[PDB]
RNA sequence: GAUAGAAAUUUUUAUCCUGACGCUAUAGAGAUAGUACCGUAAGGGAAAGAUGAAAGAAUAAAAUAAAAGUAAAAAAAAGCAAAGAUUACCCCUUCUACCUUUUGCAUAAUGGUUUAACCAGAAAAAAUCUAACAAAGAGAACUUUAGCUAGAUACCCCGAAACCAG
């Protein structure tokens, strides 16, 4: 995989923003795709069930479970149910959040 | 129920012969050898079940029409015989229907 | 980084003898034994369900099932002949250029797609090309000369804003095959055959200006690109002032597959060496 | 247990060996060429290529024979390669 | 030194460069070690996988029973249904009968033939070495010659160093493996050498010491990395591509 | 329903289903109103017209016509001039 | 234990015996000539002329192409016929 | 209707590395053997072996003395044969054998004298669980509007009168 031509204006016409050049001063880390784009995916079971799942996370997995309970705390007016997987390195969110998600990462610069 | 009175001789097997060192040693040839080799060409047996995987109808099925024609005449009958049985059983047969 | 590696330390050593699957993944197989599943076996008492010669699936017992009441009618009539065409939106060709999977400094047709992973295309299943969709006409800022299998007004205007170069060509699965993979095809040691006309069906599709057809008059293509361009009020750039010029006006010949190849020319991969012949029935059978 | 050469190259493999090695060439030549005969009884289509009527597409045509059965009284005589169907 | 770009949130891990000319001739230098091969994430669950793999992917059973069909002869019925006074049979080579065949039994040469998709056999070696790594359980020779062919000095080199009871030896191509540790490994059970191409996770999971050779560290770091950023396969890699020869 | 053929071993399909139904991507059947052809003078006009609507089968007649035809017929078709081709999808379904 | 040596696939041209009455009917079809040649093509000893189709051949394929596959003016005229018709 | 089902066109690198998560005398071939034996004939077709280095160590030696069945040692009011117990085996008190099949069986409805050996749930399209990688996945050929690949989870035994060919 090509990696990707640099460009004198950011973020390029089809939203993709590229990563900080120094590593964020936070104890967690989210690793880019192989494709370069942020590793955040909807996942539905039963039909009903709508989760969010953050993968390839290294480092303090529940530094970004705090971060991401008082992020969405406004928005619904409740803490969301998550899930830690420590032996992957993987959240898991219960709903639809990918949009907002993603957006929040790339202001943090992952 | 009787069992026996006097007991065996104990097996002393060798972890450490030939076999048990060196088995399943070139499995990663394909991964570490440029894709040249499958690992799929390494399996020792049967010509129509070299990497290859299936239930019983599919197995015998696959025996006639690869080393059909080199079978012996008995053989070649209950061949014939196992598939029918098998075919009438798999598709006119069972409970999730 | 990875904190665990700092216990592996205190722990003994990972051997055969201390390995666990992962909690969940193998469901425990059930066998009819014991009290539990005993006597009946989960099957029932008597009929044709202990006894497993229950009917075929969809049959309701003599009443004529559901689905022999309902009237034929043709839905799935001809679907092993009908043409099927990948869609492309400019959003994901603007994703695509943007992360360096195709360049628009050279010349992007279907083969330069299928490369960058973009579409993939199965000729088996009645597939001939891809087809531009306007998904992303508002924010697409790229400048392409694209080949493409059928195109849209809207996709056909937005790419002219920018001062592209948007044709429609037809590909026979016999060619699509080779076009779209054609390293294998290399391999084969057979020499590159005439691209082969499209059928009456589709010939006012190509043969008319207003879809860029490849076997339309050039003539009609100034005109008709002003036309677009006064339609959705977008100035109209004047193509032949750019540097680019001599890429963006690259063609094929209609009885051409690839770029700068010929038909009857033979490919040895192996000694990075091409093939040509010789004989004039030989050439006027693959230029005719 | 498996033959290793299969069972119908028996008798093709017999008339390389023993007697039938000796056998002059252009004797030899002239039996294994199994050409198929003139049609006597079904009617064959000239077109390799045909156009179904139902479907209106190009579809691969093939003429099969159809077998037909010679008695031993029809050795003594000329029929014309033709006998029972 | 790293000769492929490092991550840079990350910084590689380092282990001593040893020798087997001599007993004490260790920690003769420092060698970096890619993070992304040798400190992994260590997957406790995806070696499990891999190590079963290798033995139920080439496991192919004979044990073949003749079931009631093939048995040699029961075709007539053996005494009339009604009037006889004893229970009704149909053959005399049913399952139930002492001769009988088998009505559920091993049938044919069965196979078991599955192949785990290629990026997590990948991640399979990566994480054995993480595993060899992280317990001390590695060590890098350098350019692996030894003074003599004497099997005897293989022991004694690795009772004095503590390498456990069993080491694996390694190399980066068959052919160019020295005389010396050819001959002295040849008649040793628990000291086995086998080439770069023959390493994988049972190898390393029975044999309790693991030996890189730093020619074979390159080797391994730059075809495990290469799967990290790789495009899913068009045609099988065998044949030409345009940066994959 | 033959679950394994006797030559390669696959699942085979009815084409009795496939010559009367059609399945959208969304996992919706879609199928004719039975007797639209028959006895024309006898209905009345908004019986008719009833008759000449498409309509849909519910689940249990969905799931059943799933396990009578093959993978194939359950794949993402793109044709040219669909009129069905804006229908493959769902759309504000809150389940 | 010395392993033993890695299964590797030779680069060189292989060539079936045609007399050999057990060689597989697809390792002598005219195709597998040409696939040596792409492998190989200096080492498979093939002659490149064979590649190209012979004189009785290209006369089959010039009518075969010729009467299934109309040309463009006669496309072009067939659809002025039927537009007029239906017109 | 049940079901039957191609081709055009594609893919396939050689020799050694071969042995066993196959059985161990009701298993494995029927086999010590197509022999005894039953049939005029075609045909059907078995059970059966055990000491030790030496039996040219048979006043010979070692091993479990553990299946049903008997002996050592016949029985003493009263009862689905046992339990609650009791200083005490009974005596006392309390309990309508077991499976199958039924609306309902101690039923006088079915089957079993008892012992040893042998004898009956099997398939992965959709799905759920776990994991890899993710707008892409898969070691080619396909599926893709969070999906694709891999693993795990599944559907028995005995029996007719008959029918056809030699
Ligand atoms: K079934
Ligand atoms: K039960
Ligand atoms: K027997
Ligand atoms: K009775
Ligand atoms: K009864
Ligand atoms: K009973
Ligand atoms: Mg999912
Ligand atoms: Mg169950
Ligand atoms: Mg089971
Ligand atoms: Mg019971
Ligand atoms: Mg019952
Ligand atoms: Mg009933
Ligand atoms: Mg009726
Ligand atoms: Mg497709
Ligand atoms: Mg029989
Ligand atoms: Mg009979
Ligand atoms: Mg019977
Ligand atoms: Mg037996
Ligand atoms: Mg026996
Ligand atoms: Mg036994
Ligand atoms: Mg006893
Ligand atoms: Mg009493
Ligand atoms: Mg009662
Ligand atoms: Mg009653
Ligand atoms: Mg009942
Ligand atoms: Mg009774
Ligand atoms: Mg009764
Ligand atoms: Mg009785
Ligand atoms: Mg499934
Ligand atoms: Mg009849
Ligand atoms: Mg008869």
């Amino acid at each position: 995989i090509p990696r990707p031509p640099k460009h004198e204006h950011y973020p390029t016409p089809s939203g993709w923003q590229p990563p900080r050049d120094p590593a964020p001063s936070l104890p967690y880390f989210v690793r880019r795709s192989r494709m370069h784009n942020i590793p955040v995916y909807r996942d539905i079971t039963h039909g009903n069930r709508q989760m969010t799942v953050i993968r390839k996370v290294e480092g303090d997995i529940w530094a970004l479970q705090k971060d991401v309970e008082d992020f969405l705390s406004p928005l619904l007016g409740k803490t969301p149910v998550t899930q830690v997987n420590e032996v992957t390195g993987t959240l898991r969110v219960k709903g639809y959040f990918d949009q907002q998600l993603k957006a929040w990462l790339l202001e943090k610069g992952f | 129920f009787h069992v026996r009175v006097t007991l065996p001789p104990r097996k002393v097997v060798d972890r450490w012969n030939e076999k048990r060192a060196m088995f399943g040693v070139y499995d990663n040839i394909g991964i570490l050898g440029n894709f040249e080799k499958h690992p799929k060409e390494l399996i020792k047996g049967p010509i129509w079940l070299r990497g290859w995987k299936g239930n019983e109808l599919q197995r015998c099925i696959r025996k006639k029409r690869m080393v059909g024609n080199r079978m012996f005449i008995d053989d070649l009958h209950n061949l014939n015989k196992r598939i029918s049985y098998l075919y009438k059983h798999f598709n006119r047969h069972g409970k999730y229907r | 980084g990875p904190r665990a590696l700092d216990l592996l330390r205190a722990l003994p050593r990972v051997s055969l003898a201390n390995l666990k699957p992962n909690p969940g993944s193998r469901k425990p197989e059930r066998r009819p034994r014991g009290r539990r599943r005993g006597r009946k076996c989960g099957r029932g008492h008597k009929g044709e369900r202990q006894r497993g010669t229950r009917p075929r699936l969809g049959f309701e017992g003599g009443q004529t099932p559901f689905y022999l009441r309902i009237p034929k009618y043709g839905f799935n009539e001809g679907h092993s002949f009908r043409h099927q065409y990948q869609p492309l939106s400019l959003n994901r060709l603007q994703y695509l250029i943007d992360l360096g999977r195709v360049d628009p400094t050279q010349p992007i047709d279907l083969t330069q797609l299928v490369n960058g992973r973009g579409v993939t295309i199965q000729p088996s299943k009645r597939d001939y090309g891809v087809q531009l969709v306007e998904e992303g006409a508002d924010t697409f800022k790229a400048k392409v000369n694209i080949e493409v299998q059928m195109a849209s007004e809207l996709a056909i205007a937005a790419i002219e804003k920018n001062g592209g170069v948007v044709t429609t060509a037809f590909y026979d699965p016999r060619s699509l095959e080779i076009l779209c993979k054609p390293v294998p095809f290399f391999l084969r040691g057979q020499p590159i055959p005439k691209r082969m006309l499209p059928p009456e069906a589709l010939v006012p599709y190509y043969t008319d200006a207003k879809n860029r057809g490849y076997l339309a008059d050039p003539a009609r293509f100034p005109e008709a690109r002003l036309e677009l361009a006064r339609k959705y009020g977008y100035v109209l750039p004047d193509i032949t002032k750019d540097e680019l010029f001599k890429m963006l006006s690259t063609r094929k010949d209609p009885r051409q597959i690839f770029f700068g190849l010929a038909p009857g020319w033979v490919v040895n991969m192996a000694d990075k060496k091409i093939l040509k012949p010789t004989d004039e029935n030989l050439l006027k059978y693959y230029s005719s | 247990p498996l033959h290793k050469v299969p069972v119908g190259l028996w008798k093709q493999l017999r008339l390389w060996e023993g007697i039938y090695s000796r056998l002059p060439r252009h004797y030899l030549r002239s039996l294994e060429e199994a050409r198929t005969p003139t049609p006597v009884h079904y009617r064959p289509h000239g077109a390799k290529f045909k156009i179904n009527p139902k479907n209106w597409q190009r579809e691969r045509v093939e003429d099969v024979p159809i077998p037909v059965h010679y008695p031993p009284e029809s050795q003594l005589g000329l029929w014309g390669g033709e006998g029972w169907v | 030194k790293c000769e492929l770009p490092v991550p840079a949130h990350r910084r590689p891990v380092q282990a001593w460069i040893e020798s087997l000319r001599g007993y004490e001739q260790e920690r003769v230098g420092l060698t970096e070690l890619h993070p992304d091969v040798f400190s992994t994430a260590p997957r406790l669950d995806i070696l499990h996988q891999v190590a079963i793999w290798q033995k139920n992917f080439k496991r192919i059973s004979y044990a073949k029973t003749k079931t009631r069909a093939e048995v040699r002869g029961g075709g007539r019925k053996p005494w009339v249904q009604k009037g006889s006074g004893r229970a009704r049979h149909g053959s005399i080579r049913s399952p139930i009968w002492r001769g009988g065949g088998v009505a559920h039994g091993p049938r044919g040469p069965t196979s078991y033939y599955y192949m785990l998709p290629m990026k997590v056999r990948v991640q399979g070696l990566k994480v054995a070495l993480t595993v060899k790594l992280a317990q001390d359980d590695l060590h890098i020779v350098d350019s692996l010659e030894l003074p003599t062919a004497d099997p005897q000095y293989l022991i004694e080199l690795a009772r004095y160093r503590r390498w456990g009871d069993s080491v694996l030896l390694v190399d980066l191509e068959h052919e160019d493996m020295p005389q010396n540790v050819v001959a002295a490994t040849s008649g040793l059970k628990t000291f086995n050498l086998v080439p770069a191409v023959g390493l994988n996770v049972h190898s390393m999971l029975k044999h309790q010491t693991l030996v890189l050779t730093l020619p074979t560290v390159a080797f391994l770091e730059e075809k495990l990395l290469w799967h990290n950023s790789r495009y899913t396969p068009l045609y099988p890699f065998r044949l030409p591509y345009c940066d994959f020869p | 329903v033959t679950y394994f053929s006797s030559r390669k071993g696959k699942r085979k399909t009815v084409k009795a289903v496939i010559y009367r139904f059609l399945r959208l991507h969304s996992g919706l059947w879609l199928r004719r109103k039975a007797g639209y052809k028959k006895k024309l003078w006898k209905k009345t006009a908004a019986r008719k017209r009833r008759l000449r609507e498409f309509v849909f089968c519910n689940k249990t007649q969905s799931k059943l016509l799933d396990k009578m035809t093959t993978s194939f017929w359950k794949r993402r078709n793109w044709y040219a001039d669909d009129p069905y081709q804006k229908y493959q999808d769902r759309t504000n379904l809150k389940v | 234990y010395r392993a033993r040596p890695p299964p590797r696939r030779s680069q060189e041209p292989r060539w079936p015996d045609p007399d050999d009455p057990l060689t597989p009917r697809w390792q002598l079809s005219p195709r597998y000539a040409a696939k040596q040649f792409a492998r190989h093509g200096a080492a498979s000893g093939v002659a490149a002329g064979s590649l190209w189709p012979s004189q009785e051949q290209l006369r089959e394929l010039e009518a075969e192409e010729r009467e299934w596959y109309p040309s463009l003016a006669a496309m072009q005229e067939s659809l002025r016929v039927q537009q007029l018709a239906e017109e």
